[PDB]
């Protein structure tokens, strides 16, 4: 899943 | 008209969450707020993450969602309780269940209030729940696109914006931004190969709005002409406004 901290 | 330096405001990074769902929405010297969300039909679920950047724990961590009255009639948000104690270096999660009742333009406000080092901390940031999140992309053949494009009746349903590019023009990025926005990116529909074409349906509890869009670049001018043709004037206006800010 995509990282909540990566953006 | 929303004046003043957009730094240390409630929306410094809002636009970064229109074409993607994850990332750091806000960050001061005590708190980090991250996101992830998913949407389906007229529903969504957003996870908000609160990171404690200090060596000290926060107390009475109270995040609240605030919507003007107008926004509350179009967007229904429900949330679960959040652990009120956040250890230093620790993270806590909040779940927001989303139901779109009708198209909306305003954004919810997320207010964070907590205790740190014996002091009261308050933070307010605009939450990136936007209309295009309820898109259902619709792939279709060229001929079908043009037939639908030409079925628009009331001029209020077409909204056009000729604006300056804020970002270097780049074909792949543009394609990526359109896909991320939510509609389908239809390849080779416009006879002018330099233009982009999209199509999708915006889903809400009370009405489904068919949506078409054309994006025209002008390298010399460093501008784009974006056109939204949908079955509801307010949807065309909000989608065009949101999409225009991305390029």
């Amino acid at each position: 899943f995509s990282d909540p901290w990566g953006g | 008209g929303s004046p003043g330096i957009r730094l240390g405001s409630s929306e410094d990074n809002f636009a970064r969450f229109v074409c993607k769902n994850n990332g750091v929405l806000f960050e001061n010297q005590l708190l980090q707020i991250g996101l992830k969300s998913e949407f389906r039909q007229n529903l969504g679920r957003m996870f908000i993450f609160y990171g404690n950047k200090t060596s000290t724990q926060f107390l009475n961590f109270t995040p609240t969602l605030i919507c003007a009255d107008d926004l509350q009639t179009n967007l229904n948000l429900q949330t679960k309780p959040v652990d009120p104690t956040v250890d230093g270096g620790a993270q806590v999660q909040q779940v927001v269940n989303i139901e779109c009742i009708s198209d909306f333009t305003e954004a919810p406000v997320l207010n964070i209030q907590f205790r740190y080092g014996g002091t009261f901390q308050n933070v307010s940031v605009k939450l990136p729940i936007t209309l295009n999140k309820f898109f259902q992309p619709t792939e279709m053949a060229s001929q079908d696109f043009f037939q639908r494009w030409k079925q628009l009746s009331n001029p209020q349903q077409e909204v056009q914006n000729i604006f300056k590019a804020k970002h270097p023009m780049d074909t792949e990025i543009t394609k990526a931004k359109i896909i991320g926005f939510g509609s389908a990116l239809l390849e080779e529909v416009d006879p002018n190969p330099a233009n982009f074409v999209g199509a999708g349906i915006i889903h809400t509890k009370t009405t489904q709005i068919g949506c078409l869009l054309r994006l025209e670049p002008n390298l010399q001018a460093q501008m784009y002409r974006l056109t939204l043709r949908t079955s509801k004037d307010t949807v065309s206006q909000r989608l065009c406004e949101l999409l225009s800010e991305q390029f």
